[PDB]
């Protein structure tokens, strides 16, 4: 606020913040018990509604790590299409959602980079497919800046990745451009 | 196949006239190895070579190398040939030492018995006392090029431009001939 | 056998003859196989063990692994816990960010800071701070946040609080690019740290700290009674204070220095002595009240012919 | 006591408590001189005309550390490293322009500036002394690996976390790509170090924690040549070691601040005691085995340091160590700066003294510093405050050897020659009169002794002869040096810039041969040699009103000087006895003269009758060539026949020079401001309308050039010119 200004402003922002406070909900932890107007439902990578003064970032940040949770989950498209799409082909507008894809598709990798699940031993390969066909179902905005996925892989590029992950990013790139093969043309 | 290399020392002599030079020879020639300007795929396919442009001696008390060149997928090649800076003797006999030693370390270490072909132009009258100063060769220009023909049959031949120095004449030394004969006014040939 | 094995260490580690003296050290060897006239040998083990094993750990890291001879519950918890691979802006990421929204010192993060502090440079060290601190734009956390600061900051309180203002509060007071940064209740909460910092360091202080008994070797002069470097300092920081307060430009820094004389209100306090020799202090305080009572009885120590031009100028 | 300059509005900056200071350049322009006036940008200033000060802004906070590595303009801009080393190569180096080729070392503050490329060129100077060596064994180089090579030579800016405790990584060399790694680095450390780059094998080592306090040095023997687009840096500890000074009973309040090193990495260790103290410490790395002995009845190799020279002594800021000659010989008689090794005293004047020996030097009686070069003229950067640089006095020794003074001045000057670096022995030469012999005797023995790189190296030694004898009286054979000069390049390059048609020998080789041709009618000549293939193209016509009126001019110059003996000069403005330049000029007239019966648009004598006087000029030039040419006579007919002045003399030319430093021999102070008194397209107007590249040596040109097809000329100059070090450029 202006320079010239006094602390006035500071302080009152000061005193009205315990009534924000009094008005807040919860940590938003997790909501994602439906299988199918609606609770937890944000529009455009913000939940809060009350243009009030509330506490820190902690609700300002848009709840990442809500989406990350339900988008692993299989059936999640109907979802996540309820929750934050709308005319999915008539308001094609590639939202934000292009940089959550990026980094699930980045955890994912890592966790299959990762010793292979300690060289197959348990069925993480099985919900990494899980994810990758959920992904590629919901292949409506992926390629919305497709240099996005190249972005992702130089940003898993570190720490040397390319351990036992190369296998299944070839995998889920293949199943990708099965996805959109007659849709998109090379040049992308 | 074709593993072919394309080196050139006449910045500092002719600047705008390598401009022609290129979009008469190269850049056609850089078509019959890519299906088109654009990006394009490059990897180590064999194929790849390497791109060696320098200056002469007389300007450069601290500089003489900056290329960076491992695959160019055949098309940053093509790109940075119009995009370089430009500039008596030519030196190209340091050029053409350090392009020898790296034909013989890729003839080393890419092999596969590779049947190895490259093609050297260079529009700058070429003399110099020192050849490597860098490795075991030592001689001159002449020794240089007697070196590169007689001691190996590495295929190379010279087109050089419509203009004529007294060069041709001493750069006949080499019991390998030059094989200067494809002089016709017809265009460029794609491979005689 | 440990100071051969650090001195070796401390060669080309080629032979590493030294690590495998080590390891029959650390073995079963003495099983109680000799005649051992001792009928404590079982406890004078552990003590050999735990003693072994808290030093060397060069030797225990870059090396192979002994052979457990603690036979124990748990080893020391604190150490280097530093990650290697990693640069050092984490300090804020991975500390600062957390006991911002914690209510604590964070005990373990503080050896973790401890070896931060005595490791790089106070210098970048405050400034990253600072730096830090003006993030919360808002007034609660960034009380929070100096609070806590000013607790995290002790065990160096003395020469890290002196080398931290005279380079922060010139370097901001200096020119007009750092004076975006203090317009913010921020510049009031780092004005409230530094009165409280000089105040306590102008006190008695004994300051006994591990890293801070063996590095307190250094030289400086401030290019700015008596002699003292803290003194020195004060009187500096005062100087700049009251150049600061000058004419000509004015948006940030008046009010800055006018919650620092605010703030500089304590009881039992003895700060701003002003010689009056060849001192500034007189004019400062003349200038300061030429800007309610503070500065006009700091000035007034024991009533003295130049306490009564500052009084008579006060008066109005 | 002279050059040493002082600021009016600028003070001791009250404020800002303090802040070091540190720079060095290898070669031309060595002075970057790191301050704060009254967080602050980076300044660059030249050796010559040092009034005209630049500066230029940084991205950073307190630009802690900087350190170009070759003539290519660059620098570091450490404290979180952002703006790494790039070019300038725009139209001067007074523009930095940095480019993208940064490594963000997050929230750091690294002290480092290294990794050259390759090491010093070796001089057995002491054994050959360039008698007949013919500067092959005079002046070598030992084969040495490149750092980082790739058969190309690659270069980087690793360097070393100061402000960090653990590893540089991420290199990203010369190729705009990210090429991102990791370092572990023994996976432990905290440093506050100084880096060594060079040392014998072609690889890096570093270490130093705290200093005298502790006794650690985590030397790390790394590799960074391993595989494209990844690094493998290891972490081999190397046998530490500390300065034993700390041995004495009586104090161990050392705590060295600066410990420098030299690219020799076995004979030196900066270790110094840096308290309040003083006391400068050398170690070695002398391999010696063990005595395994006294075990019984009667790999062995190891290493440790051993201890070289040290004392007590009274001093706080060093310089720097040692491009220096090589060990093993014994230069008893030699007194340059071999291995010389300088330090600062606090106190005033400067005791720099080389080691071993710490006795004494001349000082010539009445913050940080370093070595501005070979040639001892220091930097007056001392703890005083914000002062200006200073002078000191270049004598080797006490004693006087004018022989062997001149012998040193001649091989110094041969090595710079031979090397191509910057020369700045300006204070260390004796007055110009032996300057003379000098000069005569290094063009006899470079002529004689060359043995055929003259060829390449005549350009060199003769920039070489006009820096030597700009300052002195003898200005009259500089500016002839100069014109020779240029006059020389133009033909050269215009020589074989002809786009003829092929014929039974080359053009150029069959215009050579224009030599042998009858003194007068040039008109049978010039057919009887050649005249169709000489066109080169329509566009032509931009030489002939641009550049070809100077070689007129300066022949139309010549002719009229001639008979002007009588005034009060022998050689009045010049003489041109060669006799061969004199054929080079007639070849040149010859050329366009059928250039002009090619195209009617010449360049003519701008004054009367200009449509024959080209015959008659020709014909006279061609009289004293023939005159002149086998020892000759000089300024009785022919004198008498071309006394006659036609209406056709023109003026005003260039003749290009610069002014420069005449401090002879006691002092010449000179300020920060206010300045005290001491191609051929106009290149001097009356007002200015462009951006006024300025230049050293004669050009004085325009920047972009404001032309259309000239650009062959361009291009030869695009990069510094003839010793263009001055090649700058000035507002207004």
């Amino acid at each position: 606020p202006h320079w010239l200004l006094g602390n006035l402003v500071s302080d009152f922002v000061d005193t009205f913040r315990p009534t924000a406070r009094i008005n807040s909900i919860c940590g938003r932890c997790s909501l994602l018990p439906v299988v199918n107007s609606w609770k937890l439902d944000p529009a455009t990578l913000r939940f809060p509604l009350k243009g009030l003064l509330p506490y820190d970032k902690d609700l300002f940040e848009p709840q990442t790590a809500l989406l990350r949770y339900v988008l692993e989950q299989p059936y999640s498209r109907d979802m996540v299409c309820n929750m934050l799409g709308l005319n999915k082909q008539h308001k094609q507008r590639c939202p934000v959602l292009e940089d959550q894809l990026v980094d699930l598709v980045v955890y994912a990798m890592e966790r299959s980079e990762t010793e292979e699940k300690f060289d197959d031993g348990g069925t993480s390969q099985l919900l990494w497919q899980h994810l990758s066909s959920q992904l590629i179902f919901f292949v409506l905005f992926q390629f919305a800046s497709f240099p996005h996925m190249v972005l992702s892989l130089h940003q898993k590029l570190a720490g040397r990745g390319l351990i036992k992950g190369r296998d299944h990013l070839m995998w889920v790139l293949l199943q990708f451009i099965s996805g959109s093969i007659q849709k998109n043309a090379l040049a992308d | 196949v074709a593993d072919v290399v394309f080196v050139i020392e006449g910045t500092a002599n002719l600047g705008p006239y390598f401009e022609g030079l290129r979009k008469h020879y190269l850049l056609p020639a850089i078509e019959y190895f890519n299906g088109g300007p654009p990006d394009f795929g490059g990897d180590y396919g064999g194929t790849q070579y390497s791109l060696v442009v320098f200056n002469t001696v007389d300007c450069a008390p601290e500089s003489y190398v900056q290329c960076h060149a491992p695959t160019s997928s055949a098309y940053e090649f093509v790109t940075w040939l119009d995009g370089i800076k430009f500039m008596s003797c030519s030196l190209i006999a340091e050029g053409l030492s350090t392009a020898l030693q790296l034909f013989d370390d890729f003839k080393k270490m890419r092999e596969q018995q590779t049947h190895r072909v490259c093609l050297l132009i260079c529009n700058s009258p070429p003399y110099l006392l020192p050849a490597v100063e860098s490795t075991t060769y030592s001689g001159c220009t002449t020794e240089n090029l007697v070196q590169q023909i007689g001691e190996r049959g590495i295929h190379f031949s010279i087109v050089s431009p419509r203009k004529l120095p007294a060069l041709r004449l001493l750069f006949e030394k080499a019991a390998p001939p030059a094989l200067l004969e494809p002089l016709q006014p017809p265009t460029d040939v794609s491979q005689d | 056998a440990v100071a051969w094995l650090v001195a070796h260490v401390r060669m080309l580690g080629l032979d590493e003859r030294e690590k495998s003296l080590q390891m029959i050290r650390q073995l079963a060897g003495p099983l109680f196989s000799e005649n051992t006239l001792q009928f404590y040998n079982e406890r004078v083990v552990i003590m050999n063990s735990i003693l072994e094993r808290m030093c060397a750990d060069v030797l225990q890291q870059t090396a192979t692994q002994i052979k457990f001879p603690s036979t124990g519950v748990d080893t020391m918890p604190y150490w280097n816990l530093l990650p290697p691979k990693r640069p050092i802006k984490e300090v804020l990421t991975d500390i600062f960010a957390k006991v911002l929204e914690k209510g604590w010192v964070d005990s373990r993060s503080i050896h973790i800071f401890d070896t931060l502090l005595h490791m790089g440079g106070v210098y970048w060290f405050c400034n990253n701070l600072i730096k830090e601190l003006l993030k919360e734009t808002r007034k609660e956390h960034t009380l929070r946040a100096v609070e806590l600061l000013y607790s995290i900051f002790c065990l160096d309180m003395q020469q890290v609080t002196l080398v931290l203002l005279g380079h922060i509060l010139p370097g901001l007071l200096t020119d007009s690019s750092k004076w975006h940064s203090l317009m913010d209740p921020p510049g009031t909460a780092l004005a409230k740290l530094a009165v409280w910092c000089a105040l306590s360091s102008y006190s008695s202080h004994k300051g006994q700290a591990s890293t801070r008994q063996k590095k307190r070797h250094r030289e400086d002069i401030e290019d700015y009674n008596m002699r003292d470097p803290l003194n020195r300092v004060l009187a500096n920081l005062f100087l700049l204070i009251s150049s600061i307060l000058g004419s000509r430009t004015a948006g940030p820094h008046t009010q800055f220095v006018q919650w620092f004389m605010e703030e500089c209100v304590d009881c039992l306090e003895q700060g701003g002595r002003g010689s009056v020799l060849q001192f500034m202090p007189f004019t400062t305080v003349s200038e300061l009240v030429k800007v309610s009572p503070k500065v006009v009885l700091a000035i007034t120590d024991l009533s003295l012919p130049l306490g009564r031009q500052v009084a008579a100028k006060a008066i109005a | 006591l002279a050059y040493v300059c002082e600021w009016e509005k600028w003070s001791k900056s009250t404020h800002c408590p303090s802040v070091p200071l540190a720079c060095a350049w290898s070669c031309r322009n060595l002075i970057a001189f790191t301050m704060d006036l009254r967080t602050r940008m980076i300044h660059i200033l030249d050796t010559e005309h040092p009034w005209d000060l630049h500066s230029i802004p940084s991205e950073h906070h307190e630009a802690i550390t900087c350190l170009e590595w070759d003539q290519s303009g660059s620098r570091l801009l450490s404290a979180d490293a952002d703006g790494q080393i790039k070019c300038w190569s725009m139209a001067d180096h007074l523009a930095n322009s940095w480019e993208s080729s940064v490594g963000s070392l997050v929230e750091g503050d690294p002290i480092v500036a290294l990794s050259w490329l390759h090491n010093g060129v070796k001089l057995a100077l002491h054994v050959e002394k360039s008698g007949a060596s013919s500067f092959g064994e005079k002046f070598s180089r030992v084969k040495f690996s490149p750092s980082l090579t790739l058969g190309k030579p690659m270069e980087g800016w690793i360097a070393v976390t100061v402000s960090g405790l653990v590893t540089v990584s991420l290199l990203k060399p010369s190729g705009q790509v990210l090429t991102s790694t990791e370092s572990l680095c023994r996976l432990r450390g905290r440093v506050a170090l100084a880096d060594i780059a060079f040392t014998g094998g072609g690889n890096i080592v570093v270490a130093t924690a705290d200093g005298s306090s502790a006794s650690p040095v985590q030397f790390y023997k790394v590799c960074v040549s391993v595989v494209s687009e990844k690094c493998r840096i290891d972490t081999e500890i190397l046998p530490s070691l500390f300065m034993r000074c700390t041995t004495d009973l009586n104090r161990k309040d050392k705590f060295p601040a600066i410990t420098h090193l030299k690219f020799l990495a076995r004979d030196m260790s900066e270790q110094v005691l840096l308290c309040a103290s003083s006391i400068v410490e050398c170690w070695s790395l002398r391999k010696e085995g063990l005595p395994v002995n006294n075990i019984f009845q009667q790999q062995p190799t190891i290493l440790k340091w051993r201890i070289l020279s040290a004392t007590n002594d009274l001093d706080r800021v060093s310089a720097v160590a040692l491009t220096n000659t090589d060990l093993k010989v014994a230069s008893d008689t030699q007194f340059y700066p071999g291995l010389g090794l300088a330090l600062a005293f606090h106190d005033g004047s400067v005791h720099i003294v080389h080691r071993l020996s710490l006795q004494t030097m001349a000082v010539f009686y009445s913050k940080a510093m370093q070595l501005s070069w070979t040639s001892l003229a220091l930097v007056g950067i001392d703890s005083h405050g914000k002062l200006s640089v200073l002078r000191l006095s270049p004598s080797m020794g006490h004693p006087l050897e004018v022989g062997l003074a001149l012998r040193h001045l001649l091989f110094l000057l041969e090595y710079c020659m031979v090397t191509g670096y910057d020369w700045w022995d300006i204070l260390l030469h004796v007055q110009p009169s032996m300057v003379q012999s000098l000069v005569e005797k290094l063009h006899e023995e470079y002529t004689r002794q060359t043995a055929a790189l003259q060829q390449v190296l005549s350009t060199r030694i003769l920039a070489m002869k006009a820096s030597l004898c700009k300052l002195s009286r003898v200005c009259d054979y500089h500016t002839k040096l100069f014109l020779i000069a240029i006059s020389s390049t133009l033909k050269s390059l215009l020589r074989p810039h002809f786009l003829n048609t092929p014929d039974k020998s080359p053009g150029d080789r069959l215009t050579e041969i224009c030599t042998k041709i009858t003194d007068v009618d040039i008109d049978k000549v010039m057919i009887n040699l050649k005249t169709e293939e000489f066109v080169l193209d329509m566009n032509t016509l931009q030489a002939l009103q641009q550049l070809l009126q100077w070689v007129g001019d300066f022949v139309l110059y010549l002719l009229a000087s001639l008979p002007n003996q009588g005034s009060l000069l022998r050689p009045g403005h010049s003489f041109l006895r060669d006799g061969t330049s004199l054929g080079m000029l007639r070849e040149l007239m010859v050329v366009i003269r059928i250039w002009g019966l090619l195209k009617p648009s010449c360049l003519p004598v701008y004054t009367a009758t200009s449509d024959d006087s080209m015959s008659l000029l020709f014909r006279l030039l061609t009289k004293l060539w023939i005159c002149c040419r086998d020892e000759g006579p000089a300024s009785p007919a022919s004198d008498g026949l071309v006394s006659r002045l036609q209406p056709k003399q023109p003026l005003r030319l260039q003749f290009g020079r610069a002014p420069t430093l005449p401090g002879s021999a006691a002092t010449l102070q000179l300020d920060g401001l206010a300045r005290a008194p001491g191609l051929h397209l106009g290149a001097c107007p009356t007002e200015e309308c462009k951006a006024c590249t300025r230049c050293g040596c004669v050009t004085m040109l325009k920047s972009p050039n404001r032309t259309t097809a000239v650009k062959q000329w361009e291009q030869r100059w695009i990069k510094n010119c003839l010793a263009v070090e001055g090649r700058g450029p000035d507002a207004c």
